[PDB]
DNA sequence: GGACATGCCCGGACATGCCCTATATCTGACACGTGCCTGGAGACTAGGGAGTAATCCCCTTGGCGGTTAAAACGCGGGGGACAGCGCGTACGTGCGTTTAAGCGGTGCTAGAGCTGTCTACGACCAATTGAGCGGCCTCGGCACCGGATTCTCAGGCCTGGCTCG
DNA sequence: CGAGCCAGGCCTGAGAATCCGGTGCCGAGGCCGCTCAATTGGTCGTAGACAGCTCTAGCACCGCTTAAACGCACGTACGCGCTGTCCCCCGCGTTTTAACCGCCAAGGGGATTACTCCCTAGTCTCCAGGCACGTGTCAGATATAGGGCATGTCCGGGCATGTCC
């Protein structure tokens, strides 16, 4: 049948996802995983619906900010597939790593 | 019944002189007083910095003018501090 | 106690998180580090938040405890509250 | 009858207000009667820019009412406030869309 | 004779000769650590008042002291500082 | 009148409780300033002071020399992660940096 | 004027040194030269600012220490 | 034949060198006429402290240092070891100043 | 050498889904009316911090020189920057499934939020003196220069085995 | 078998760390005098700890639906490795030049001290507009439908080199 060529369906996504705002994470993974690791800082935590989607909305920024960056990296290093240690050197060159 | 502290009006009133025929929905209002009360807690703070570092104890408008130099870009800074001069030389005058 | 929730940050939700970052190409590597970096930025906000909601003489996390938090770490947040 | 400052300055933001909340933030022992005054037509100059800019980018969005979208195009489009507001992240902007020219395709 | 200029010089050499009887310090040396010192007060009390302003707190107590020394202190420096602090607090109490 | 003994000798502390007290007071913090703040202060500046001069003489003697310099000061501030982590924004004058070379500038066989 | 070349080629490569390259491109020296020219601008901006407003004609040190504070790198050793 | 080293044997030598002491590199009269000369653009007859400029001075072999640094290991990321400008111009692209 | 016919390549002619444009519904979120009461506005008093004048000396600016380490330039070269190609392998893309994400309704009680009292805690002022800061001496740790020394390294002489006549 | 020329190994010729040593030097540590602010003492405002009540939504549960994750199959584009090229920066040598220390004049303004003055904290009294609450109401989310075109694909015209007479 018909089949779309490698590159054509990313680029569609990526505009997709830039044109648009809703949330990309989802949300009860994520409130889980606030609930984890809550549990081994300070017992039996309790968390308001705005906390939550502020820890969503600042992580979402972050990661977008970070993989931003690494193509950045990747394609000044003539590469298009991030790496991990594209990953490392974006952190790293950020001041956080 | 428990009060609390906004600019909505204010905001609405300048919103209506610039463009009076533009709503505003609640996270726009929300990301308009987070940017207000930014942006003076900044201008003030630089402000209390400045006036300590010159062994001043009154905020008077030449440390505010100051500080919203230090903090403003070229054409920004030039037109807040016509807009300012204007504007408290019209209130002394009146009084 | 919730235990191995750390599988449902899902490959696809990284993946679109890349996309609206403009990359077009993500390596099957990526993920794990990804995970590990997203553990990382909350046990800092959160050792935060739980301090503040600790001095507090407070239990439940607030959404002021949280944007504080992040302004605090330099990375304000707008429309929580200020 | 009272009549407020700002109506004698011919301004929109509240003169005792700003005045309330410079003096009860522990910033000064004593306080001039011009800063707020100064201050409250800073305020007033920068919201009229930002909601001027955010009403030009609605309208090229054919929308009649401001969104945060339309903010952070605001914020973003321009050199002056996206440097104010370098450390900025504002909820529900999304992002420029930018897309680099060496992954268009040939 | 100049005005009076504060700096922490003695104290500095006082707990040098309590840790190191036979060191010294040179002028360059003692400049960096009352700048040092310094900037470590400014960051606590700014700190600290800050906590004290978000809680509706008028008093400046010990509590919050101990919850900036927390916050801006790693791990073991933050229970050493506050085992030292709560011993000498209480000692002093008790006097 | 009783005999005047120092609030520091009373922690048992060397940095002076009242400078501090007094500085924090004039700091324009707040009004109101209790009694264990400047304790606590004057604890931990002296307890980092104390560390910070450990390393330092420890670099010291390492050089085989008698007096801290700048450049003891900031080999013991970066040799230790959690003092290199809470002064990464400082620049110590006189200082130098680290003796380090990446294994890819090395020369091979 | 004529000063940008005081900051002369075997200084940029000393400096360049300190931070542990071992090649430098040609290309480098004027880089390095606008880059030094625009903080220098930015900093002695802040500077002269702050001697203006305590109504003085002479950079103190301590303008210089607030400026590169305020800049968000402090610098140890010339008071403050 | 004199004798001569290879290239590399020197730069690693000077690397020690300079990486082992803490002398200013930067010469500070050609720095100070240069520091004038902009600042009269920003204030005309302006005068400096001498400590405003061995300030100053620190500050910018301290900024220009590490930057170098960073330039490096960019370079080095790219199996590469000669810097160039588009690594000066990652480097602080990547670090927010442009 | 001239004519012929086609192979092949690149620039115009094409059926599916993605983008774009039009429109009905509603609905809940945005815009407007109200009471009041607590903060904003008018007024008097005080005092202390800010505005202004005279000094000085010290801290900066200005100038000559020498001479030497640093700067500018010439030039060999080799190793690193850069272009080109193979590959295979891990990643883009499509599809079924289940797995859980997301929405609607209710529990209710732990926990956030508002108010009453007052007593410990801290602001505020007089006298004091002892710790804390400015000025001077000095000598010892540090800074500058000469001296012998070894070391990882290079080069020349001697030995040994391969090859040709 | 005799002569030849070199590969290679081992025992003397070498630019930086090993100190090793000496001498000067200048500034930090100690001492002393002055001085000003922390103490001690007391009094009085005050505010927040603790109780107590209220009331909001966080947590858990249940239910359902449906978009998304995951695993797999498959094609494929480039990261890495390899090879070749070249160019232009490192290192050394030569000439230059101003950096830096030395020394000395001069002026101007930062800071100090004193005098004055006026501006806002404080308090009092009265009033007005901003914020829960409530309510009307309308622009975008949701949904459906229709036009038009990008795209992997096909076809015709022009170019080029092979072959025959």
């Amino acid at each position: 049948p018909h089949r779309y060529r490698p590159g054509t369906v990313a680029l569609r996504e990526i505009r997709r996802y830039q044109k648009s705002t809703e949330l990309l994470i989802r949300k009860l993974p994520f409130q889980r995983l606030v609930r984890e690791i809550a549990q081994d800082f300070k017992t039996d935590l309790r968390f308001q619906s705005s906390a939550v989607m502020a820890l969503q909305e600042a992580c979402e920024a972050y990661l977008v900010g970070l993989f931003e960056d690494t193509n950045l990296c990747a394609i000044h290093a003539k590469r298009v597939t991030i790496m991990p240690k594209d990953i490392q050197l974006a952190r790293r060159i950020r001041g956080e790593r | 019944r428990s009060r609390k502290e906004s600019y909505s009006i204010y905001v609405y009133k300048v919103l209506k002189q610039v463009h009076p025929d533009t709503g505003i929905s609640s996270k726009a209002m929300g990301i308009m007083n987070s940017f207000v009360n930014d942006i003076f807690e900044r201008i003030a703070g630089e402000a209390s910095r400045l006036a300590h570092y010159n062994k001043r104890s009154t905020i008077t408008s030449r440390e505010i003018q100051t500080a919203v130099r230090l903090l403003l870009p070229g054409e920004l800074a030039k037109h807040a501090v016509s807009e300012g001069t204007k504007a408290v030389t019209k209130y002394t005058s009146a009084k | 106690v919730l235990r191995d929730n750390i599988q449902g940050i899902t490959k696809p939700a990284i993946r679109r998180l890349a996309r609206r970052g403009g990359v077009k190409r993500i390596s099957g590597l990526i993920y794990e580090e990804t995970r590990g970096v997203l553990k990382v930025f909350l046990e800092n906000v959160i050792r935060d938040a739980v301090t503040y909601t600790e001095h507090a003489k407070r239990k439940t996390v607030t959404a002021m405890d949280v944007v504080y938090a992040l302004k605090r770490q330099g990375r304000t947040l707008y429309g929580f509250g200020g | 009858k009272a009549k407020t400052r700002s109506s004698r300055a011919g301004l929109q933001f509240p003169v005792g207000r700003v005045h309330r909340l410079l003096r009860k933030g522990n910033y000064s022992e004593r306080v001039g009667a011009g800063a707020p005054v100064y201050l409250a037509a800073v305020l007033e100059y920068l919201t009229a820019e930002i909601l001027e800019l955010a009403g030009n980018a609605a309208r090229d969005n054919k929308k009649t009412r401001i969104i945060p979208r339309h903010l952070q195009l605001a914020i973003r489009n321009d050199e002056e406030l996206n440097k104010l507001l370098g450390r900025v992240t504002i909820a529900q902007g999304g992002v420029l869309p930018n897309i680099q020219a060496v992954l268009l395709p040939k």
